[PDB]
């Protein structure tokens, strides 16, 4: 949320780039990478704990390498690294509506970013 | 209702549509600061709404009495390649007013070459 | 009606938005710009400062560029910007330049007109003005590196003959508020400012020599600071 | 021994400040040594660098159309442009 | 506007609606921006404008009762002549207070003296 | 204003309005170049305005439900006091940090020897 509200109040400045300080160009390159993942297509629903770990991989720093047009590409390709080699997170965040251990999700994380191209 | 036209044509109709509102945002920036600060990055935008806005018009049948011309029918198939072909700016170079009140695009480039391009 | 006045206020604070945005950025850009005017100034004086020393401190009126000539032609040097949305910041300098142009030359071979930015080079293509030299975008940075041309050019045109006099027009920055419009002759060096230190001072080459190499990059020094 | 502060600057700004122990630079006359103390001399330079000597060890700046202007206890170079070696 | 006026009051007449209606387009755009981005063209409307709508003005006798200046009675004649002259440009050097609330267009002159042009 | 307040603590009260509002518009400024160029010259003003909105907060009673703190009650002529104090300049020695979420200005010179 506090991301895409400094976007949001940012948005003007987006047209003048170049000038801009390190801060301010870190809040639009968020900001442009958060609009990008909640984009969602018609009549496609989502389990609650795939959402929670897209979300999470935004929100914690993994997503901004990835260019803004790989956004889309990317949560769809570590949906199906999830369901093939994420059983255990998935099965936890069912279990105990919580989030699972944060050096084994960035481990996964970082696993499949190893085979992102 | 994205299924019929979904592959070919639901693409080159969402582009139209998204092309166009732009424009309309654009229009009151436009004005002012617009034209200039505008005119390099979205005077791209605004080139090719200019015309896909005058290709969208069409001479009828009916209406030869207002317009002085015999009418045209264009199939759906002529439709979607030319608006393709203008949003891949094929056609930046031609005078907008020749895409004014013609059927095929094939009939923009005739008339350009009759206005002497 | 009630549509109408909620599409202009619509407009209105859309517009607001990025003059505001603009604003912003704008006072960035002007710190940054007074900064680089600071960080130019040791050169600027030791030029200057070797400069009177060599022509006035040790010698006299001998080369071309410190002699008074009857003026067959004098060339106008005006600075101004590539882009609008600055108030009075052009049509002050170009105004100042038309009138005292007008109210001293009677015929157009008179004089010449050697021109920075596109508002002034419009502004005299509008009218038939003579203008013999222009340049645009200078990227404000311009690294300086591309004004050196532009500068070694109006030099050597005074240098040949086609030139008497050459003066230069601009924008003298006061503060945020007050910015005062500026003439100041380039050409010849007739007034030169006195110090008296000097140091022990070398003749690889003469007198002459010395300032034939020096004097051009005085007057250079003197346009980049403008 | 005796050391010399010398100056390289530029339009941009500074681009060293030292006090090296000698300088052999290319003038107008030809090459030029300076040593501490020496007479004031103003001569300009032409393409070429500037070699700084501190303790034995040998320092290089490339000079665009310069001018020396030295003083005992100072010596300046004005320099159009001047970038180091390493940079 | 047909007959009295019709040739020469008819003229100075709708040179003055004219000027007035193309200010009047302008204050707009002169709200937001001021004057610094018009035209040189347009920037000559609003001063010849700004001269029109002050000497529209008058001092009249039943106001000396709220101010000690004695009012004024100008005949047709006069009226478009003094017109005329401002819309020729005759007094464009002349700063706008002296238009306010005199008679004849010789008063104009005086007043702009009397405040020491 | 007029009665009751109008002699001491509406002084008092305006001086606390007038530094805040001046910090409102230094607010924009601040932010880019007013990090260097208020350093100085109006980091007397920002200074002073910040330990002002931070002693304007207060623990509640009922708030100690949220954070152990057991809350206070605080005087009108003590919170004059205080700010009086703060816009003399008697505690600008103090980290802003010592000044939030406390009663009366004295448990502000006990949060700061305890933090230090």
């Amino acid at each position: 949320r506090l991301d895409l509200a400094a976007y949001r109040e940012l948005e003007a400045f987006a047209q003048f780039g170049s000038d801009l300080d390190k801060a301010t160009q870190a809040k639009l390159a968020r900001g442009a990478r958060t609009v990008e993942v909640l984009k969602q297509d018609l009549h496609q629903p989502i389990p609650v704990e795939k959402q929670v770990l897209i979300i999470y991989a935004l929100t914690r720093g993994f997503l901004d390498d990835i260019p803004v047009e790989d956004v889309r590409r990317f949560e769809k390709e570590f949906y199906l690294f999830l369901d093939q080699n994420g059983q255990h997170l998935l099965e936890h965040i069912r279990t105990t509506k919580d989030l699972p251990n944060e050096d084994d999700l960035n481990k996964a994380i970082e696993a499949f970013k190893k085979t992102f191209v | 209702a994205p299924e019929i036209v979904g592959e070919e044509h639901y693409q080159v109709a969402r582009k139209v549509q998204q092309t166009l509102q732009r424009y309309k945002e654009l229009q009151d920036i436009i004005a002012i600061l617009g034209m200039d600060e505008l005119s390099d990055e979205d005077k791209l935008v605004v080139h090719r709404a200019r015309r896909i806005q005058f290709f969208l018009s069409q001479n009828f049948h009916v209406a030869e009495q207002f317009t002085g011309q015999p009418g045209s029918y264009v199939p759906v198939k002529e439709t979607v390649r030319g608006f393709k072909e203008i949003l891949e700016g094929k056609y930046d170079h031609l005078p907008e007013d020749a895409f004014r009140l013609v059927g095929r695009i094939e009939e923009v480039v005739e008339k350009a070459k009759a206005m002497g391009v | 009606s009630l549509r109408d006045i909620k599409t202009r206020i619509n407009a209105t604070k859309k517009t607001s938005q990025i003059t505001k945005a603009m604003e912003m950025v704008s006072t960035s850009k002007l710190n940054r710009a007074e900064q680089n005017a600071k960080s130019f100034v040791p050169y600027m004086e030791k030029i200057q400062e070797v400069v009177a020393n060599v022509a006035l401190g040790a010698g006299g009126a001998s080369h071309p560029m410190l002699v008074s000539r009857p003026v067959k032609k004098t060339g106008y040097l005006v600075i101004t910007s590539d882009r609008g949305l600055a108030g009075a910041y052009n049509s002050n300098v170009l105004r100042l330049v038309y009138q005292t142009i007008q109210k001293r030359h009677a015929c157009p071979d008179e004089y010449a007109i050697i021109v920075i930015g596109r508002v002034g080079l419009s502004f005299f293509r509008k009218r038939n003005m003579p203008v013999i030299l222009d340049i645009t975008r200078l990227p404000d940075q311009p690294s300086f590196a591309d004004i050196k041309e532009i500068a070694r050019k109006t030099v050597g045109l005074f240098a040949d003959g086609t030139f008497d006099e050459l003066y230069m027009y601009y924008n003298h920055y006061v503060s945020a508020i007050q910015q005062e419009v500026t003439e100041r002759k380039l050409l010849p060096l007739t007034d030169l400012a006195e110090n008296k230190q000097r140091t022990v001072y070398e003749f690889e080459p003469s007198q002459e020599e010395c300032l034939d190499v020096l004097l051009p990059q005085y007057a250079e020094s003197l346009i980049y600071g403008a | 021994m005796k050391t010399i502060h010398v100056s390289v600057v530029t339009p941009d700004g500074p681009v060293y400040e030292d006090d090296v122990e000698m300088v052999s630079v290319k003038a107008k006359s030809g090459e030029l040594g300076i040593l501490p103390g020496h007479i004031p001399l103003v001569a300009p330079l032409e393409i070429s660098a500037a070699r700084l000597k501190k303790g034995g060890k040998t320092q290089y700046i490339a000079v665009s159309g310069g001018f020396l202007e030295v003083r005992p206890d100072k010596v300046t170079i004005l320099a159009q442009a001047a970038e180091r070696a390493e940079d």
